[PDB]
């Protein structure tokens, strides 16, 4: 699995891929690994089980709600029950998410985490991404949705849990 | 009771409240669906039942004003209940003998209002009124006046007929999804004969419920209306959803409503001889400033208003004595100098404001 | 006590009730046992009991209606109560307690009626004696009584009077002792969502609420201030959807008091048709009057009735299916509009039409966001 987060010139997007391993093997090479959240103000993506995403997701834009939308706020009171709530516990994902303020990872540890330059790169794929997208957004002007696209598929030739079916979901907020 | 039409009772509400234009629109329809079931044959009247409100929105945007204004319009009788309080306990009849010994005591004093004044003449006897008025069985004669059998028994019908009740934050009674749940709708399922047309005993008298009036209200941010039992669903027919209020709707609700809070402190400075005057621009820093704390730290709605305003007067309601026939004006500087201080510090914030 | 024939209930309840005819069948059939056994010796009528029923069915397809219907024909006491409620706390015998409190203001309101006319008529006779003391009516005494009638402390005392003359004409231990027969021959007590106390810790306290409520319908006597009741011929019918469990799973001595079961089959969107507008006073014709007091006339289309049963149905299967309770969130979604205007429009005639119902509704059926919270 990997997912890459891009923002540049106003825009904002997140990429992943599709593929789904049971072992040594390839179970679903079409999942849908991102998404839109709060009204479609959010963007979103998950490496990990797909229903324990889609309950992460929920309660997202619960804590959203009462916050007002405030992306940071949200995110913490998510990192809080996470880690705090037994159910919650057991869950095992890593969220990316992100908005017109800023771009930032939640872990089930409970650690929020907004990268150097709101790049993300997460899965298993994500290093991969991350050296690729370090290099275009430095030595090229593209936008985010062309830096996120073509790292998404360096990583999958690499990584042997990644492919190079794709989901994105992008922000303009200029 | 009241034959005002539903626009009469917004036009009512917009002297108290600002804006919300939905949620008084759907209480009038309610309280003028109780006056168009009078209207109607000894069958319907038995049928037709009261069309239940659920106000959904953040905390402090008026879902109780709306309430207590309404049953203060119509004279009813009125009650706010916290669901969550029949969580460990209380039963839950006594929503209605508490809202009855409101009724009682509501009829009781408007009973009294009617004994009160009641509570050729000779010149040497029009001599000793005149002086008596100027100074020098209040009891016995409203004792006389009243008739405790028509207040008892009136109280209950101003409850079975016009009576209104409000229970906060009923979406902490949803399921959270298991122990908590089950408490929880087990709270929903107490409530269900209220709505549904019980009988509860009371020491004042046997009231019934089929007809009162109910006003749920609840963020509904955690949970969803439809995490209701659905028993309790089809019991609210009526859904309002009340906006968040702005920073232009602070601006109004200081001044504009009837008896605003700032016309109070005018009110109270006057008594101390001194005159207050806010200007609009020091009206709109201190919506400005209540804005802030709310997205600073945590969002209380109007609320905050309040005691962003009594921080801001504190100095001035101190020395109102000794500034007795000054004029004092709350100009945009008086209202930085107060508090940009203390808004500036979120950690400070959360304790005095 | 009535001597309808079974026949003769079921037609009745297709009045409000639409459908579930075999749960209709069910409860005729346990009330015309109640006049069965008064036609019975002295024996039999101690060794007959009540067939209590048991429901079972999705919520909302009018189990409960039937029950209330049911009390109502009969005129008997009636009242609902939650099985759950006692998990955990209030004690069973409350029930009793609570439906003794219900017959006693039914038999008192209902002996205010019948005190209503002659209170009127002595009351009469009170005033017009100090109008015209006395000594065929005389001039007099009709030429006030005619003033009386036509209307006019005074006015407060003929308020008083229909107090004294109702207490003078009405038996209390005749009236305290009539609810208490109400409640014992005709009394009726309905047991929603029983299906969730069925059957290791739950289980305890799930399955000790039945023991608690087994004395009740195996026989007893139960104290209250209004009197002593016993609970041998009172009607029961308990409810629930029974899709967690079963009723074998309720406790043994509890199965063989229920000897009736039927099943209530899910409402249609045929069904929610006919509820619209078949039952008497039915929801659309109580808008339909109630726009009648403010002067303005409703008129609902076929296809326009057709269109709402359609989107309440949606909203059921789009997200939680409560059964026909949906009908009354989409009308009153619908005529919220025109109950707000109604006094303006007073005067004119309104049609609700096809192309009305989808213009106000089909924005928010199409949303199921949206539907959670208003609909
Ligand atoms: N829309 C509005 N117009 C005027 N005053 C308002 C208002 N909303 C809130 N307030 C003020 C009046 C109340 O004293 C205070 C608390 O409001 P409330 O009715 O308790 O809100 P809630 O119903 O969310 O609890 O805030
Ligand atoms: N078969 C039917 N005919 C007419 N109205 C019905 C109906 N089934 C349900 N309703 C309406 C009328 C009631 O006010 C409301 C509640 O239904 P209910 O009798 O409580 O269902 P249940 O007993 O399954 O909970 O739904």
């Amino acid at each position: 699995t990997t997912i890459v987060s891009v923002r540049r010139n106003g825009h904002v997007v997140i990429a992943g891929d599709g593929q789904a391993t049971l072992g040594n093997t390839v179970m679903k090479g079409n999942v849908k690994k991102v998404r839109r959240l709060y009204n479609d103000k959010v963007i979103a993506g998950f490496a990990g089980g797909t229903a324990d995403a889609f309950t992460l997701f929920e309660l997202f834009e619960r804590k959203l709600e009462m916050h007002q939308g405030h992306l940071v706020k949200a995110a913490v009171e998510l990192a809080k029950d996470w880690r705090t709530d037994r159910m919650l516990r057991k869950l095992e994902a890593l969220l990316a998410v992100a908005d017109e303020t800023a771009s930032l990872i939640i872990t089930g540890n409970g650690d929020v985490v907004q990268p150097e330059n709101d790049l993300i790169a997460i899965g298993s794929g994500g290093p991969y991404a991350q050296a690729a997208a370090r290099a275009l957004l430095e030595n090229t002007e593209l936008s985010a949705r062309e830096i996120a696209e073509k790292a998404l598929d360096i990583a999958g030739d690499i990584c042997i849990y990644t492919n190079h079916f794709h989901t994105i979901e992008e922000l303009s907020y200029k | 009771m009241s034959e005002m039409t539903p626009r009469e009772i917004v036009s009512e509400l917009d002297k108290h409240i600002i804006g919300q234009d939905n949620a008084k629109r759907s209480v009038a329809i309610a309280l003028r669906n109780r006056w168009r079931r009078m209207q109607l044959n000894e069958e319907l009247r038995h049928e037709v039942t009261p069309k239940n409100i659920l106000m959904i929105g953040p905390t402090g945007v008026g879902k109780t004003e709306i309430a207590r204004r309404l049953a203060k319009l119509a004279n009813a009788p009125f009650i706010k209940v916290e669901a969550t309080k029949f969580t460990e306990g209380k039963e839950v009849d006594s929503i209605i003998r508490d809202l009855t010994d409101a009724a009682v005591k509501m009829v009781r004093v408007q009973a009294i209002e009617k004994n009160r004044y009641r509570a050729e003449p000779s010149a040497a006897r029009q001599a000793f009124r005149k002086k008596l008025r100027e100074g020098q069985l209040i009891e016995e004669e409203a004792a006389k006046l009243v008739n405790p059998e028509e207040l008892k028994q009136d109280a209950i019908d101003a409850v079975e007929q016009h009576g209104i009740v409000f229970i906060d934050e009923i979406d902490k009674i949803c399921k959270r999804g298991s122990g908590p749940d089950v408490s929880r709708e087990g709270v929903q399922r107490d409530l269900l004969p209220l709505v549904e047309g019980c009988t509860v005993s009371t020491k004042h008298g046997m009231v019934k419920t089929d007809h009162i009036l109910f006003i749920a209200s609840g963020a509904f941010q955690i949970a969803k209306p439809s995490d209701l039992i659905p028993e309790l669903q089809g019991r609210l027919p009526i859904r309002v959803e009340l906006q968040a209020l702005t920073t232009s709707d602070f601006e109004r609700i200081l001044t504009e409503p009837n008896a605003s809070i700032t016309v109070q402190y005018k009110a109270l400075m006057a008594t101390e001889g001194v005159n207050i005057e806010f200007t609009d621009s020091g009206i709109k820093r201190i919506a400005e400033a209540a804005w802030q704390v709310n997205e600073s730290t945590e969002n209380i709605g109007a609320r905050r208003l309040h005691t962003v305003l009594e921080r801001l007067m504190e100095e001035i309601s101190y020395d109102a004595s000794d500034l007795s026939g000054q004029n004092i004006t709350i100009d945009a500087d008086y209202v930085s100098k107060h508090l940009d201080a203390l808004v500036a510090d979120e950690d400070l914030s959360r304790f005095i404001l």
